[PDB]
Formats: C-alpha cells, sequence, structure tokens
RNA sequence: UGUACAACGGGGUAUUGUAAGCAGUAGAGUAGCCUUGUUGUUACGAUCUGCUGAGAUUAAGCCUUUGUUGUCUGAUUUGU
RNA sequence: GUGAACAGCCUCUAGUUGAUAGAAUAAUGUAGAUAAGGGAAGUCGGCAAAAUAGAUCCGUAACUUCGGGAUAAGGAUUGGC
C-alpha cells in the first residue's frame, strides 16, 4: 500500500546517555526502528542524503529533531523479503519545531 | 512565619528553603536558593546580573515608585489586635494586589508600544529589496491554483 | 503552681498563654491571626486606618480610569497610503521571505 | 562545586566585602585609623601600608606604588562609586519598604556621597605626596 | 550537657573534630585555641571526638600570653561556620570558628565577647549570655 | 473498535541568563573626501543601550491533553 | 598558526580509515576525576594526590675554597580595544 507521510523524530529523548563515540551510529539504528513501527515493514533504506544529515556535526552532535519523509513502496519480483519496503529521505526545513505528521499527496 | 526575600533574588523564601549567612558584623543574609547563594560567594553584582530584580528596578524596567507599593512596609509598633482591623486587611490585600497588576500591565504597554511601527519598517526592507524572490512566489501561487484545477 | 498540680504534674500540665490578656472584647480572646495571605504576610499590611488610607487609593483609580490611561484595546493600524488589506500582505510576503 | 571557585571562595578564605569598605571611606575618622594602624607582628606589612579600597596589606611601601598603578585596583575604585547595595535594595525590589529605601538613596545623593568623594580625593592627595 | 549547662542540648552538625584550631573570642589574651578532646563525647572505634556549637571542649592555646600557654583548660564554642539547622525552616552558618575559655563550672574568664554569639550556645550557658554583646 | 494504545504537536512546571537580526544622538580615540566646519559628516572603533526575563532545553525514570496522523487475531503448549 | 622551540594542541600536500562485532549499563575491578566542615588525628613512614609553575618589575639569609649559595625566601602584575 504505497503511502508517503511526513514525520518529525525526537532524537534527544532517544540518544539520552550514550557514549559519544556511539551517538551518530546509534541514530541510524533508531530511524530504522522508527520506520518499522510506523510503516510496518522490516527492511528500511536510508538515503545517503539523510546520512549526511545525521553526521553533519560530528559523531557527538546529532541534532535534536529531524524532519523526515517516509515512503513505503512496492518491491520487485523474487525478493525473499516482502512486496513492501520503506525509503526514508529527509526534507529540509528552516527549523524542525512545531511541525506534525502530514500525508503527502500523489501525482 | 516570615516570607522574607532573597538577598540577591528578591523572590520569597518560604519557611524550609534556602540558606542564611551571618556576617561577623551580625546582619543576616537570607537566600532564595543555591543559585543565588553560590553567586554571592563569588563576589558578583546584582546591579549587573540581568535576571535578578535589583537590575530590573534600576534599568528602567518594571515600575518602581508607586502608591500601591507603600502599603507593606514593616511595623515596629504592635496594633493590639482588633478583629475589625483583621477583617479589612484580608479585604485590603486582595484589593491592593489587583491594582498592582492593573498598573504593572499598563506600565508594560508603555514600554512595548510602537514595536509594530518597527515591525513594519523591518518588513518594507525585506520585501522591497528582494525583487527576484518575489517573482518566485508568484509562480508558486499559480502552480498552487492549477493543481486544484 | 497549685492550679498546675491539680490537673497533671509539672511536665504534663499545659498553660494556655491566652485567657490572661486584655482585649476590648473577651469573646474573641481565643481567635487566630492569619499571619499569611497569598504572598506578603499580614503583619506588614495592618495599621491603624487601613481602609481610610485605601480611600485615597480608590480615588486614584477614577483619576486614572476616566483619562483613558487603562486602554489595552487597540484594533487598527494606520500608515501612510496603507490599509488593512495591504498591510496584511506585506506582513505575509515578509514572512515568506524569512522562511 | 567546581575546582577553581572552591580554592578562592571558601568560608576560610573570605575577603572582607564591599559593604564594610564603603563605611570606612565615608567618614574622616575611620580613614585616619586605617592609614595609621599600630604596628602588629601578625600582619604582612607589620601593620603598615594598608590599602583601604582593597582590604589587603602590602609588604613594602614600594608595593603600594606598583599596586595603585594597576587594573586590579582600578576595579575597586570603579566598584565603589554608587550606593553600596545593602539588604534594603533587595527588599525594595519586591514592593517592601520603599520609604526606608528611598530615604537612604536620598541621603547618599545628598550627604554621604560628597563626603565620600572628599575623602577619596584626599587619599590620592596623600598617597602621591608620600610615594 | 554535664556541669553548668542548664537544660538539654539538641543535635546539630559536628563542625570541629580533634586538632582543629579555632579563634578566641574574649579579652583574656589567647588568640587561637587548639582542641585536644570534647566532653560528653561518644566512644566508637576509629572515630574522632567532634565538637559542635555550644559544647565544652578541653583546649590548649598555641598563640597568646606565656602565662596561658602549656596548660589544658575548658572552652565553650560560640561560632561554628559549619551549616546547622535551626528548627524553624532555615539552615545557617557563621564566618569562622571561635570559642571562649572558662572554668569547669561554666563561668567566664574574660569580661567581654567580640563578634556574634550563637543562639543555641547562649541558651545552654547563662554566664556566656551575660558577657555576650551580640546575640546571633 | 475504546476513559483504547502509540508517534508528534499544544498548555503547566522547571533550567540557564537576554537569541539572530537590524537600529541608536551611547562609545577612549584617530584619520580623511573637505561644502574649511560653528555636534562638519560618512567611515573605522573593544564594548553599552533598544526590540528582549528574550532565545534555547523540558523526560529519556516530570505533569497534562476534546488537536494531527496511524496501529489493533503473530507463534507455542497445557485435561482429573 | 599559537610559542623561546623540531615542546604540546590544530590544519594543507601524501597516506591510512587496519586492531572480532551486536545488545544491555549489577557488584568487584583497571584508567581518570570532583567533594561540604576539619587539615596528617591516617600510617612503620605525608606513600599517593593536591598546591607551586611561563614572563616582566621589585627584592633576596646563614654560610664559603670569593667563583657560588640563587629561580634563595617573599611580594606587585598579566585580557580586549
Amino acid at each position: 500500500d504505497v503511502v508517503t507521510r511526513e514525520y518529525t523524530i525526537n532524537l534527544h529523548k532517544r540518544l539520552h546517555g550514550v557514549s559519544f563515540k556511539k551517538r551518530a551510529p546509534r541514530a541510524v539504528k533508531e530511524i530504522k526502528k522508527f520506520a518499522k513501527l510506523h510503516m510496518g515493514t522490516d527492511d528500511v533504506r536510508l538515503a545517503p542524503e539523510l546520512n549526511q544529515a545525521i553526521w553533519k556535526r560530528g559523531v557527538k552532535g546529532v541534532e535534536y529533531r529531524l524532519r523526515l519523509r517516509i515512503s513505503r513502496k512496492r518491491n520487485e519480483e523474487e525478493d525473499a523479503k516482502n512486496p513492501l519496503f520503506s525509503y526514508v529521505e529527509p526534507v529540509l526545513v528552516a527549523s524542525a519545531k512545531g511541525l506534525q505528521t502530514v500525508v503527502v499527496e500523489e501525482d | 512565619m516570615r516570607i522574607y526575600q532573597c538577598h540577591f533574588c528578591s523572590s520569597p523564601c518560604y519557611p524550609g528553603h534556602g540558606i542564611m549567612f551571618v556576617r561577623n558584623d551580625a546582619k543576616e543574609f537570607r537566600f532564595c536558593r543555591s543559585k543565588c547563594h553560590k553567586a554571592f560567594k563569588q563576589r558578583r553584582n546584582p546591579r549587573k546580573l540581568k535576571w535578578t530584580k535589583a537590575f530590573r528596578k534600576a534599568a528602567g524596567k518594571e515600575l518602581a515608585v508607586d502608591s500601591t507599593l507603600t502599603f507593606a512596609q514593616r511595623r515596629n509598633v504592635p496594633v493590639r489586635y482588633n478583629r475589625e482591623l483583621v477583617a479589612t486587611t484580608l479585604k485590603a490585600m486582595a484589593r491592593i494586589e489587583e491594582i498592582r497588576q492593573k498598573r504593572e500591565r499598563a506600565f508594560y504597554k508603555n514600554r512595548m508600544r510602537g514595536n509594530k511601527e518597527k515591525d513594519f519598517l523591518r518588513d518594507k526592507k525585506l520585501v522591497e529589496s528582494n525583487p527576484e524572490l518575489l517573482r518566485i512566489r508568484e509562480v508558486e501561487i499559480a502552480r498552487k491554483l492549477a493543481k486544484e484545477q | 503552681r497549685d492550679i498546675e498540680a491539680e490537673n497533671g504534674g509539672a511536665g504534663v500540665f499545659n498553660v494556655n498563654l491566652k485567657d490572661k490578656y486584655l482585649l476590648e472584647d473577651d469573646e474573641w480572646k481565643n481567635d487566630i491571626m492569619p499571619e499569611i495571605l497569598d504572598g506578603k504576610n499580614v503583619y506588614d499590611f495592618l495599621d491603624p486606618e487601613i481602609a481610610a488610607k485605601l480611600q485615597a487609593l480608590e480615588e486614584e483609580e477614577e483619576k486614572l480610569e476616566n483619562e483613558g490611561f487603562y486602554n489595552s484595546d487597540d484594533e487598527e493600524e494606520i500608515y501612510d497610503g496603507f490599509e488593512a488589506s495591504e498591510v496584511d500582505d506585506i506582513k505575509e510576503k515578509a514572512a515568506w521571505i524569512r522562511n | 562545586m567546581g575546582r577553581y571557585s572552591v580554592k578562592r571562595y571558601k568560608t576560610k578564605r573570605r575577603t572582607r566585602d564591599l559593604d564594610l569598605i564603603y563605611n570606612d571611606l565615608s567618614t574622616k575618622e575611620s580613614v585616619q585609623k586605617l592609614l595609621n594602624q599600630p604596628l602588629d607582628e601578625t600582619k604582612p606589612g607589620l601593620g603598615q601600608h594598608y590599602c583601604i579600597h582593597c582590604a589587603k596589606y602590602m609588604e613594602t611601601a614600594i608595593a603600594l606604588k606598583t599596586h595603585l598603578k594597576g587594573k586590579v585596583h582600578k576595579r575597586r575604585v570603579k566598584e565603589l562609586r554608587g550606593v553600596p547595595y545593602t539588604q534594603e535594595v533587595s527588599d525594595a525590589a519586591a514592593g517592601y519598604n520603599l520609604n526606608k529605601f528611598l530615604n537612604r538613596v536620598q541621603e547618599i545623593t545628598q550627604s554621604v556621597g560628597p563626603e565620600k568623594e572628599s575623602n577619596e580625593a584626599l587619599l590620592k592627595e596623600h598617597l602621591d605626596s608620600t610615594l | 550537657s554535664g556541669n553548668g549547662a542548664q537544660g538539654t542540648k539538641f543535635r546539630i552538625s559536628l563542625g570541629l573534630p580533634v586538632g582543629a584550631i579555632m579563634n578566641c573570642a574574649d579579652n583574656s589574651g589567647a588568640r587561637n585555641l587548639y582542641i585536644i578532646a570534647v566532653k560528653g563525647s561518644g566512644s566508637r572505634l576509629n572515630r574522632l571526638p567532634a565538637a559542635s556549637l555550644g559544647d565544652m571542649v578541653m583546649a590548649t592555646v598555641k598563640k597568646g600570653k606565656p602565662e596561658l600557654r602549656k596548660k589544658v583548660m575548658p572552652a565553650i564554642v560560640v561560632r561554628q561556620a559549619k551549616s546547622w539547622r535551626r528548627r524553624d525552616g532555615v539552615f545557617l552558618y557563621f564566618e569562622d570558628n571561635a570559642g571562649v575559655i572558662a572554668n569547669p563550672k561554666g563561668e567566664m574568664k574574660g569580661s567581654a565577647i567580640t563578634g556574634p554569639v550563637g543562639k543555641e550556645c547562649a541558651d545552654l550557658w547563662p554566664r556566656v549570655a551575660s558577657n555576650s554583646g551580640v546575640v546571633v
């Protein structure tokens, strides 16, 4: 069921009390588990444009909130996973405050 | 019970809070909390610290001289306990404090009026000196109307 | 001493510090001073003639109420050559440019 | 709490404070006592060469010449310009004893002010004539 | 409590252990006192006998007149500089440690006391309170 | 299939100490194009003042929720 | 670049990104820290830690083989514009 939504994600309440050499690698696993709860599929592809958006202030300077776009897509034949997977990509905004989940229309 | 103020903070110190300090010259320095107390040891100046009340009465903020503020001084001559004083003081303190807030809010509007003048003169500089950005928004409205079409 | 001994000994008799002092009415000899209202404890407020001094304050309301001095309500904006339709647009264009 | 602030601001190592030092300059009798202390064995300059602004004894009369020409001593001159911040300033900020507060500010503007400045003028008149 | 101290003595924070030099608050001629033991103290393995406000300690003198040095004598502590608890809701502390010296009957040796005297010490000992110029 | 559960958002408590941005007739001083000044000004100029108790953070083991968007029959085993 | 310096910390050219990894954050450890009041009462013993530290000006004892001792000890100071 191809659905594209918007989200924020509160990383300050997820990276609370982590070693500094493991903050930015932990924030990658958190977004995969966050997409698994909402979109309900296991394998999540993070775009490399989002990988820049986590590691931009070093390993220990991960931002508090990010603003995500998560699309759930059809998968190709003879994949043993599923017909479904997610593709998380970032949307760039002035500040990530005061936003809420909005469905993005299709065209 | 005494609601005595912080020496540095001018916030009320209820019974059970804060530290007292006593100088060898024997006057008492009662403190709001630990933040005000550790800043006192370090020899600061609450005329300079922006968050305290001694700054705000001095720097032209929240009103300092008022007829309503002269009602709560101190009394060193005890008034012998008539009840009909006590029944009016419990009506007086609910009445002085209302006039306090209607004057303090009105003092705040003298200090913040005419911000909308400078708010609009700020907007004439952003809009008029960006002609190229204002072309971009015109096609953004036309693309908005056409998608509903 | 002897009033103490007939109801309990010396460590268990309880002296009422009241009932031994001079008021204009003995009916309220046992009542309780409130000592605190919301903020700013009572013993700094009471006086002789609090309400008579409060009459001078209530005159300063009506000396300040009729003068328009308490005028919080202000609903229009008047600039040169500008109206409510045009000043709303300029504050809407400059909001778009900041984002 | 910290490391540096504990070393200098314990209760053992407390300096005098800004409140009493304004009282010492304010009259002409306490100035002449501190400039002319009787000599004491338990004090660093043997009870001479004492600065009044900075509550601090100096070792030698040479060490007053180099102390007055410094940015440390020009704090405490600039620090003691105005009303010395008693308890009464903090009580007036909450709406409590204005007339006790405003009468003291009235006296520092009128009486205590120019008596202090005519004392600090004479210290520079004296500490330049002897040094 | 012991001799001289009228009434009982409540629990306050123990500021002065054994071997703590403290100032001398009377006009007897001693400058600092040096505690060797605290009377009314407990007995537990590896503790130190600790003094408080309004105690009587046996104390020697390190700096003062040569008539007063090298003899143990009782002393009453009047200032603490360790924060204790008055039972109305405030903690408080003084600037320095201080103590006056007295006979075991509790009667003062000097004639005056400089600086502020603690309130809990002045209740417990009447002869201190006669010579105290400043209370609290 | 609801006093549902969760993700964000909105209030309440707290934490530090006045955001960026412009603006000023503040600013020790020095030079200049000179309209040779009768604050001569635009420049440079630590900092100070105004918009500004503003801004930032707020549960990861805080409080609260008439809002937004979602999820709600997977697996195993047990009987006198 | 800071600096007295090839000290220490940071970057350009060039080079690596190799050393079993994931999840949790009990005790006891190993390595590194901060503590109110008192200040060697600890202990065979101040072991260990803390404190002092660069530079400029002032100042500097007994002792002696006159060269030293000496950075003796002890004080005043250090930013920005």
